[PDB]
């Protein structure tokens, strides 16, 4: 007889996937988090002095 | 002085159910009552005390 | 079959690859017609059907090795669960991110950087293999 | 004269991390050659040498506690 | 180990409740003081 | 109808043991190898290129142009 | 004598098990907001 | 200095700091080697259903993992010790120079022939210059000569603090009423920047040390308009 | 070593009675008669503001928070020297 | 130089002291201060195992010197063996205190 | 230690005790599956005799079970053993647990 | 009713007393430090004499009362006073430690010698020659009791401890009195303080071995005492040698080679 | 009878109770503390304020980790618990100075929240270092009251070494010789050795910083004639044997756990296990200078230092290797004790490993006072002990309560932790080794990305702690009773039942000499 990882396992790995993948892309992305990557070819070094 | 041990012996032993620490008489239990009280009441003196200590006082 | 707290002490059952003949029988207490069974396993076991074997078994065993061996579907819920967990945490981390942390310094706007960026290389900031190696000096540009 | 110093020696007697006792050794030294050749009729140029190692060695703050320390009659080595 | 049946069952739902409770006390008091924090540096 | 030949049976568990140790061991010699030439290697010829032909004064003067020196304009 | 046997050699009540969330809530919740009430204080001081 | 997301040690400036680098390669291989044969191992182990429950004898295999660990620790012993000796080895220095720790700055004094000192504090972050760095720019640097032996001293007016330079591979506490020395020697002019490395109080994080090395015809006038 | 002595036939309570009687108490009379005798107060030394002695970083918890807790005015100065 | 006055453990010892006292003078061990000897353990000649009620924890050390202790409840009744290495015990319950 | 043969044939011995009990029984199945081997059908053969001396179909089964078990993923093994206690089975009527449905989770 | 020889202690509230006078005494000694009172304080110094008082009294009341110390008992008790012993010999060896660092390596601020400029140490030969000889004689006096209380000897026994325990007193009256005449302070920058600090927890220790001793000599006087069973006598006689063998290291390095 | 029970308790198993839940309590006070460290660092700049708050807030997380959450649960909790069970005796040796030892800790955790409510705090690392804990630099009570803090709890700690090693000595069974009581015994016999002889020192020491602070000494004050660096000596005199202190009951633990859920009836190589945990208790009394080769001292000091430090990986490397071939050939049982073992077993690996490279005192010069210290320590204390802990606390949960935890919710957390301290930790590797120094509230821009990433991996280890609480109180809540324990015939602490009676083995167990 099913326990209930028969009856539930593939919902709870499947939305808690999904979840949390886009929890976390929402998080490093759209609310303004400073991760400081390196500026090498990214950074065109501009003029200081 | 005399050996009294076997007076003291047949006291601690009576089958009257207390605890040792209580077992010797009303003495026992005014004495427990006297240091049980000095350590809670001074307990609470020093959260007072804490309290005090904690803000400042300019 | 149905075992209590009080018998701790007592020899007890158990399934396990390791230790395939228990202590005791799964069932210790018979019916009559398990009793008869247990009479005629005294005889010939030819002349026992499939069904009455698989009732001494299962009297003096409660699960097969294919039973007792089973995998399940345990490790979806437990991987489900613990993304979902970490989810979780990432909105403490928005709800940090907006109510509790304040701007961060004005080193970090991109010109700001640019400049900053600019003058490590002119400085040449770990020249060998960190940094400035990284920078074309004749061409003016990062190694491609 | 036998000079042209650029900075204190090794010295083999501190060898080792910490040059506290360099320092003082060499402070002592020029206060006592000091006092030697002021008294008995001399020249204080023949100190210069532990004069130029403990100024290159001690933190101005230490010569100029050990300098009060003389002057008041505290300084506990002796000189 | 072998056990018997839960003597008082605890359903999805209470298990829920139990949860979020428990979350909860940990994340508001923590989290009042963090979002006041501002309040207190200048105050 | 085909009998089935007599297989190993004994030290079984030993025998898989033995193989992957040994496996192990082959495995540690090749990322030693990777790692003496990837990081190790790699790193001591950056050094050695760098200061190979490495003029002290030309740097210190393409530094000081671009102005980063208190003491040196 | 004491009482022996599950949750009953532990200074706590698991009779209700919603007296005890409250019980175990007040109990761990202290200890976690305990620092945080400290920082405020500290903060509140100068 | 360190730059973003920068995974090992700041470029080496002296020929100690480089000597470091090859050592910590060498070590980081082994602990590599050892952590990745260790999580191979415990897989090995849990991935088969053949079973061997019975006494296991031990003395035997105990030889192998003690003499094996023995000698990769001699392995390892043998050059960490050969670089310790070679950072003591007498050298002849060119200069003195000192720096006091203070609550929360660094003093400077260079007195080999006169008396040259002055403070060094960190730059204020509402006062950076563009594109200088966040915590690190001090308004007086420690000038030095380039390829030159320093002898550098150490100490503290108040509390412990420690000075510290990662790309020459230096750090030497500061104590009060003690006189620690280290030596210097930049194989390269430009800035080399260190930050306190003993908690200190309040501004613990904000007492940084930036060396400026420069040819010693221009460390020689700038010592003589420092007076 | 082995002392000088002799017994060890049996150590018992006559025997350690002996030994404290016959050497340890009469050792203690002599040192007492050898101290009281070489006491008499030797005359206080001048008085010399040592940074390294006299230390105050935090005033005693009693008193006048400047004396020392076995304070003897005759041979123990103050920071500033000794009492009149 | 001597005389007395001294009680001794004859004389003023009590409570359980003296219990494990007067038993050690008749050769008894009531306490279990002392290591039990093994028989030889077969079914015929069981090791004996006292006890004041009606099963006692045993532990086995199969073989001189094994550091693992092999640990079961001996109950009243028909000997029992030991699980790893089948030497025989025998509960013999009841007394200590007449 | 021993031969593979002395090994074998200590443990022909101890199943072939005319009166072993049903604890021997145990104690001697349940300490071999402990070595890092599947018991020679010769062994096998001994165990399941021991078992119907004493009356036990149950154990006969179970002995079967824990032979497939000790060859871990060697799938060859047990059908080998298996055809070599053959005669046997057929003699003491001891059906595998394959065709009582044992087998099946 | 057990079947082993060991002792189930019955519920105690000493514990938790002894635990709070410990806060007391603490959050005291910080009220007088810092906040001029000495209440607290002393309050927790009144509990816990009070805590002392009655838990040894009820270790007096299971032994020798009660009967409940078999010699599997007795042993633990044994391992447990040496085991203290040990823990009280390495807190000393942190205050030698202390001043073997500073003595062997005296700092320009001594004068670079030691004994530092302006300190004048006590003369050895004086006092404290005469605090060690009533020291040792105190450790023979102590071994007569023990060897009196052995034969049985009620008399000599009492006659021996209350020997060593004006000796112990006297050792005090002298310290008390060198303290008092000693011309430098525990303010006298390192010399002072290693001196004080460790002769002043050697005398604590002396205070509290005597203490010890004159509970020993009160229950003798009371009987307690077997001719073989005397193991609070064995303990406060430990503890005894201990304190003596301290005072010798501390007349060796401090007054002796530290002059 | 609540009181008499819980107040006054000559009992060794409710003493233990006692134990795990102030343990407990504790864990949630140094959590808060380690995520207020994560949240000033979380992002470049400043969240609470200067470094003395920041400062205050680290001192206060290592000393409620240390002294108030893993000794109070492996020593007081699990030692007290199963100790006595584990050789069949009917409680330990002194059962009412038992109490004292655990009713020392509240006073203690008292003072301790007392010194960071007065004043600014005690900002002064966990080492407490003078001249900065000095009474100029630290003028008013705080210190003071985290002195005394220290004080009870090395009393109590004192007391229970004693009472572990009489106890273990004294009352096995008469046939056990020494060599027949399990690991765990072992381990927690040789921890109390290491705390007899080291805390004395440390009192010693902090009692020398306390009256340097009120009765103007100057053991480490230059212008009294003392040394700053006595104090460092006498500090890590005790505090290296501290940190094997802190593992070893753990290391105890892991090998129950090992041959436990290897279907084993004994770890192997007990010998060899028996010997490394003695050699690594007298090693690490020969190396806690390695926690000064900044500090300026000799050469040939710093060499020693180095190589003795070194050889302790032999006898550890010996128990890695016995755990390994204890898993070898086992009927795995994947428990969630067992997964925080084989996660034990790994991360423990690894720091030790970065321990061996710090233990070149080369090296340390530009290691020492950086954020690689952090990540060693932590892969050791916030994976080892912790996960050892947790581990022994889910194995052993239903012998102390008689009820089961749900494993699916016990592997849960499991994995939410492992993924949480990882992240949390293994960044601080690069934060390190390119110079992030220790016990800063702020640090240069460039160190940005680790410290966020750290700050992430923080908070996931918070959401397991909030779910670890869920679910012991899920496990009460349901009270689903103990049945059947397997190999009770090697795990004598579950052979009376769960739970076990308030008096066990009243009667011994007979054990035959032969
Ligand atoms: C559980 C606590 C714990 C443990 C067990 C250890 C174990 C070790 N530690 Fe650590 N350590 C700390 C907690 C701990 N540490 C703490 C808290 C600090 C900081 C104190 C502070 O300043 O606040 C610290 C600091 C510290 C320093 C000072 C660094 C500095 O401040 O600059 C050093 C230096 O040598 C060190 C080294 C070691 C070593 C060599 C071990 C060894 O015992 C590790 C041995 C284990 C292994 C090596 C792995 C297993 C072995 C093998 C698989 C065999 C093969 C291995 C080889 C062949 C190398 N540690
Ligand atoms: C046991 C020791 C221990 C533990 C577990 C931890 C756990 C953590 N610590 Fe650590 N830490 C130290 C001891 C420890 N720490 C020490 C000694 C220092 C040095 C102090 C100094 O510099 O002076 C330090 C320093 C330190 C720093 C450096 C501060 C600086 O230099 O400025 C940081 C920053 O990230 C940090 C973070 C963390 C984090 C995020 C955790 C998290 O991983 C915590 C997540 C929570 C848990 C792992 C614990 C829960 C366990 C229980 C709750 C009990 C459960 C109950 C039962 C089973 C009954 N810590
Ligand atoms: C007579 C010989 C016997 C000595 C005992 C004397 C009685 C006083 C009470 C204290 C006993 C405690 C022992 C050790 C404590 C430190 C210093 C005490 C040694 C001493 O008595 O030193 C005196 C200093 O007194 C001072 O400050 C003392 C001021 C008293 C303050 C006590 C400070 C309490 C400190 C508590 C620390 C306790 C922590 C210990 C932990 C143990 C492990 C947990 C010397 O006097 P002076 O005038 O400077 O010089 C003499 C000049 N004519
Ligand atoms: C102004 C003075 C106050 C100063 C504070 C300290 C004060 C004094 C402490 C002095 C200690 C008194 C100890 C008295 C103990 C009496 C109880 C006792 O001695 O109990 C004995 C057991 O020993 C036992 O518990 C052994 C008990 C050993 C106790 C060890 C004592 C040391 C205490 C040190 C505490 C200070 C900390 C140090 C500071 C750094 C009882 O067994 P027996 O003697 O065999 O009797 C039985 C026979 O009669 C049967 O025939
Ligand atoms: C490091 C561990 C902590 C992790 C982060 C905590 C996770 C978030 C928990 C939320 O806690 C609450 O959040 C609020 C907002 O979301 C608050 O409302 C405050 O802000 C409001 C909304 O703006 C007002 O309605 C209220 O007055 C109130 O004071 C506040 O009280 C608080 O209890
Ligand atoms: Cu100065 Cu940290
Ligand atoms: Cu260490
Ligand atoms: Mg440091
Ligand atoms: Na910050
Ligand atoms: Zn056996």
């Amino acid at each position: 007889a099913p326990d209930f990882h028969d009856k539930y396992g593939n919902a709870v790995l499947a939305s808690g996937a999904t979840f949390c993948v886009a929890v976390w892309v929402y998080m490093a992305t759209q609310i303004g988090i400073e991760w400081n990557p390196s500026p090498v070819g990214r950074v065109t070094p501009k003029e200081w002095r | 002085f005399e050996n009294r041990v076997a007076e003291k012996q047949k006291l601690f032993q009576e089958d009257n159910g207390l605890p040792v620490h209580l077992k010797g008489g009303a003495t026992d239990n005014i004495l427990y009552r006297v240091t049980m009280t000095l350590c809670l009441g001074g307990t609470l003196y020093s959260l007072y005390c804490l309290g005090w200590a904690s803000f400042p006082h300019k | 079959s149905v075992v209590k707290s009080e018998d701790y002490a007592l020899p007890s059952y158990v399934d396990r690859r390791d230790y395939p003949l228990p202590d005791v029988a799964h069932v210790k207490n018979l019916s009559a017609s398990q009793k008869a069974l247990k009479e005629k396993e005294k005889a010939s076991w030819s002349s026992l059907s499939i069904d009455e074997k698989v009732e001494l078994y299962r009297l003096k065993f409660k699960e097969s090795f294919a039973e007792m061996n089973r995998s399940t579907n345990e490790w979806k819920t437990v991987v489900g669960a613990a993304m979902f967990f970490i989810g979780f945490t990432a909105l403490l981390l928005i709800w940090e991110k907006h109510y509790v942390y304040g701007p961060i310094p004005h080193t970090f706007e991109e010109e700001w950087v640019a400049k900053q960026t600019k003058r490590m290389l002119d400085m040449k900031v770990a020249p060998i293999q960190g940094f400035s190696a990284k920078w074309d000096y004749d061409k003016n540009e990062w190694k491609k | 004269k036998i000079k042209n110093y650029q900075t204190a020696p090794f010295d083999s007697r501190f060898p080792n991390q910490n040059q506290t006792r360099n320092c003082w050794q060499n402070y002592l030294d020029f206060h006592r050659c000091e006092k030697a050749m002021t008294a008995k009729g001399g020249d204080v140029s023949v100190c210069e040498w532990y004069r130029r190692v403990y100024k290159s060695l001690c933190p101005i703050s230490w010569v100029s506690t050990w300098d009060d320390r003389r002057a008041e009659g505290t300084f506990p080595g002796k000189i | 180990i072998t056990a018997k049946p839960a003597k008082t069952p605890t359903s999805p739902k209470e298990q829920a409740i139990g949860l979020s409770v428990t979350f909860l006390s940990f994340l508001l008091p923590a989290g009042w003081v963090l979002y006041h924090l501002d309040n207190y540096k200048k105050s | 109808s085909t009998a089935l030949a007599k297989p190993q049976m004994r030290g079984l568990l030993a025998r898989r043991l033995r193989f992957h140790i040994v496996g192990a061991f082959m495995v540690s010699l090749g990322f030693a190898t990777f790692y003496k030439f990837a990081v190790a290697e790699k790193r001591k010829k950056a050094y050695a290129d760098f200061y190979r032909n490495y003029d002290s004064m030309k740097d210190f003067e393409e530094m000081r142009k671009a102005g980063i020196f208190q003491s040196a304009k | 004598h004491y009482e022996e046997g599950p949750g009953k050699n532990i200074p706590f009540s698991v009779e209700n098990k919603w007296r005890l969330l409250a019980m175990m809530t007040l109990f761990f919740g202290s200890g976690f907001a305990a620092p945080f009430f400290i920082v405020r204080h500290q903060l509140l001081k100068k | 200095m360190a730059y973003p997301m920068q995974l090992g040690f700041q470029d080496a400036t002296s020929p100690i700091m480089e000597e470091l680098l090859h050592f910590h390669d060498h070590t980081l291989m082994i602990v590599f080697l050892i952590s990745s044969l260790v999580l191979y191992i415990i897989s090995l182990m849990l991935t088969t259903k053949l079973t061997h429950t019975s006494t296991m004898d031990a003395q035997e295999v105990e030889t192998i993992w003690t003499i094996l660990p023995a000698i990769i620790l001699i392995l390892i012993a043998l050059p960490s010790l050969r670089i310790l000796y070679m950072m003591d080895e007498i050298n002849n220095p060119s200069l003195t120079v000192k720096t006091m720790g203070h609550q929360w700055y660094w003093s400077y004094e260079y007195t080999d022939y006169e008396d040259l000192s002055f403070d060094s504090y960190m730059i204020p972050t509402s006062e950076l210059k563009p594109g200088e760095l966040r915590l690190l720019e001090v308004d007086n640097r420690v000038v030095l000569p380039m390829e030159m032996t320093i002898r550098m001293l150490v100490s503290s007016e108040d509390v412990l603090h420690s000075w510290a330079v990662p790309s020459l591979g230096l750090k030497t506490d500061a104590i009060p009423g003690r006189l620690n020395q280290t030596t210097l020697m930049s194989s390269r002019p430009g800035l080399y920047y260190g930050q306190c490395s003993e908690i200190c109080g309040s501004n613990h994080s904000f007492m940084p040390i930036v060396l400026e090395l420069v040819p010693l015809k221009y460390f020689e006038k700038w010592s003589a308009s420092m007076l | 070593a082995s002392a000088a002595k002799g017994d060890h036939g049996g150590t018992g309570a006559r025997t350690w009675r002996f030994l404290t009687f016959g050497l340890a108490l009469p050792s203690v009379a002599l040192c007492t008669l050898n101290s009281w005798l070489h006491s008499g107060h030797r005359e206080r030394p001048a008085f010399i503001p040592y940074h390294h002695l006299r230390i105050r970083t935090k005033p005693f918890s009693w008193g006048d928070g400047n004396h020392t807790f076995f304070h003897n005015p005759r041979v123990n100065p103050l920071p500033t020297g000794y009492e009149k | 130089a001597s005389g007395g006055g001294v009680p001794t453990d004859e004389e003023q010892a009590t409570g359980l002291e003296r219990e494990v006292m007067l038993a050690a003078r008749k050769g008894q061990d009531p306490y279990n201060i002392l290591a039990p000897k093994a028989t030889s353990g077969t079914k015929e000649d069981p090791n004996l195992v006292p006890s004041i009620t009606n099963k006692r924890i045993v532990g086995c050390i199969c073989e001189e010197d094994n550091s693992t202790v092999i640990w079961f409840w001996l109950h009243k009744g028909e000997a029992q063996r030991c699980p790893s290495c089948g030497t025989h015990y025998k509960l013999v319950p009841h007394q200590l205190a007449h | 230690h021993e031969t593979d043969e002395e090994f074998d044939a200590r443990w022909v011995t101890y199943f072939n005790k005319p009166d072993i009990d049903a604890w021997e029984l145990r104690k001697g199945m349940n300490t071999l599956v402990g070595y890092d081997l599947v018991p020679e059908p010769k062994i096998i053969d001994a165990a399941l005799r021991a078992c119907r001396r004493l009356n036990d179909f149950a154990s006969a089964v179970r002995i079967l079970e824990v032979v497939k078990d000790k060859a871990g993923p060697h799938k060859e093994i047990y059908p080998y053993v298996i055809q070599e206690l053959r005669p046997t089975l057929n003699e003491l009527g001891i059906s595998t647990p394959e065709e009582l449905g044992l087998d099946k989770v | 009713h057990q079947t082993h020889a060991y002792h189930m202690v019955n519920p105690s509230p000493w514990p938790l007393t002894g635990a709070l006078s410990a806060l007391l005494m603490t959050s005291g000694l910080t009220m007088w430090f810092h906040f001029n009172s000495m209440t607290l304080l002393m309050i927790g110094l009144t509990t816990n004499m009070l805590t002392m008082y009655q838990w040894w009294r009820d270790v007096i009341r299971e032994s020798t009362f009660q009967g409940h110390h078999t010699p599997a008992v007795q042993k633990g008790l044994r391992y447990g006073m040496i085991l203290f012993i040990i823990s009280e010999v390495l807190f000393f060896t942190g205050f030698f430690w202390a001043f073997y660092h500073s003595s062997l390596a005296p700092t320009p601020e001594l004068g670079g010698c030691w004994p530092p400029t302006g300190i004048h140490p006590l003369n050895p030969l004086e006092v404290p020659l005469l605090n060690t000889s009533v020291l040792l004689a105190s450790g023979v006096s102590i071994t007569w009791a023990h060897h009196s209380l052995m034969e049985g000897d009620r008399k000599h026994m009492l006659q021996a401890l209350f020997i060593t325990i004006t000796l112990g007193v006297y050792f005090t009256l002298l310290q008390a009195s060198e303290y008092y005449e000693a011309p430098f302070t525990i303010s006298d920058g390192v010399y002072g303080s290693t001196f004080f600090v460790a002769t002043g927890f050697h005398g604590l220790h002396v205070i509290i071995g005597s203490t010890f001793l004159i509970v020993c000599f009160f229950r003798q006087l009371k009987f307690h005492f077997t001719s073989n069973h005397h193991f609070g006598f064995e303990a406060a006689a430990w503890y005894w040698h201990f304190v003596d063998v301290v005072w010798l290291f501390l007349y060796v390095s401090i007054y002796w080679w530290g002059s | 009878m609540f009181i008499n029970r819980w107040l006054f308790s000559t009992n060794h198993k409710d003493i233990g109770t006692l134990y795990l839940l102030f343990g407990a309590w504790a864990g949630m006070v140094g959590t808060a503390l380690s995520l207020l460290i994560r949240a000033e660092l979380g992002q470049p700049g400043t969240l609470l304020g200067d470094d003395q708050i920041y400062n205050v807030v680290v001192t206060a997380h290592a000393f409620v980790m240390i002294f108030f959450m893993v000794m109070p649960i492996m020593i007081g909790g699990f030692g007290n618990w199963l100790v006595p069970l584990m050789i069949g005796a009917p409680d330990m040796a002194f059962p009412r100075m038992n109490n004292m030892s655990f009713w020392l800790l509240p006073p203690s955790f008292l003072l301790l929240l007392a010194s960071s409510m007065v004043e600014a705090g005690a900002g002064t690392g966990w080492t407490v270092y003078p001249p900065l804990a000095g009474n100029l630099a630290h003028a008013g009570a705080s210190v003071d009251l985290t002195i005394f803090s220290l004080h009870l709890a090395g009393v109590s700690s004192i007391l229970g070494a004693i009472n572990f090693i009489t106890t273990i000595i004294n009352m096995k069974p008469p046939a056990m010789s020494q060599y027949q009581t399990p690991l765990f015994v072992w381990s927690v016999m040789i921890t109390a050795v290491l705390l007899l002889l080291s805390l004395p020192v440390l009192a010693a020491g902090i009692t020398m910083l306390l009256t340097d602070r009120n009765l103007n000494t100057t053991f480490f004050d230059p212008a009294g004639g003392g040394d700053p660096i006595l104090y460092q000596h006498l500090f890590w005199f005790f505090g290296h044997p501290e940190v094997y202190i802190l593992i070893l009951p753990g290391f105890g633990m892991i090998s129950h756990i090992v041959t436990y859920y290897s279907g084993k009836k004994e770890p192997f190589g007990y010998m060899g296990m028996v010997w490394a945990m003695m050699s690594i208790g007298f090693l690490g009394f020969i190396v806690w200078a390695h926690h000064m080769f900044t500090v300026g001292m000799d050469v040939d000091t710093r060499a020693y230092f180095t190589s003795a430090t070194m050889i302790i990986a032999i006898p550890t490397g010996v128990k890695v290797f016995s755990w390994l071939a204890t898993l070898h050939g086992g009927n795995i049982k994947w428990s969630p004790a067992m997964m925080w073992a084989l996660g034990f077993i790994f991360l423990f690996t690894v720091g030790g490993l970065t321990g061996i490279v710090l233990a070149n005192s080369s090296l340390d010069i530009v290691l020492h006072d950086t954020y690689y210290v952090v990540a060693h320590f932590h892969y050791v204390l916030s994976m080892g002990a912790v996960f050892a802990i947790m581990g022994g606390f889910v194995h052993w949960f239903p012998l102390f309560s008689g009820y089961t935890l749900n494993d699916t919710w016990a592997k849960i957390h499991f994995a939410i932790m492992f993924v949480g301290v990882n992240m949390t930790f293994f960044p601080q590797h690069f934060l390190g080794l390119s110079g992030m120094p220790r016990r800063y509230s702020d640090y240069p821009d460039a160190y940005t990305m680790w410290n966020t990433i750290s700050s992430m991996g923080s908070f996931i280890s918070l959401t397991a702690v909030m779910l670890m609480v869920f679910i012991i109180w899920e496990a009460f809540a349901s009270k689903r009773e103990v049945l059947t324990v397997d190999l009770t015939t090697t795990n004598l602490e579950w052979l009376n039942g769960c739970p076990p009676p308030y008096h066990t083995f009243e009667e011994p167990t007979y054990v035959n000499l032969k």
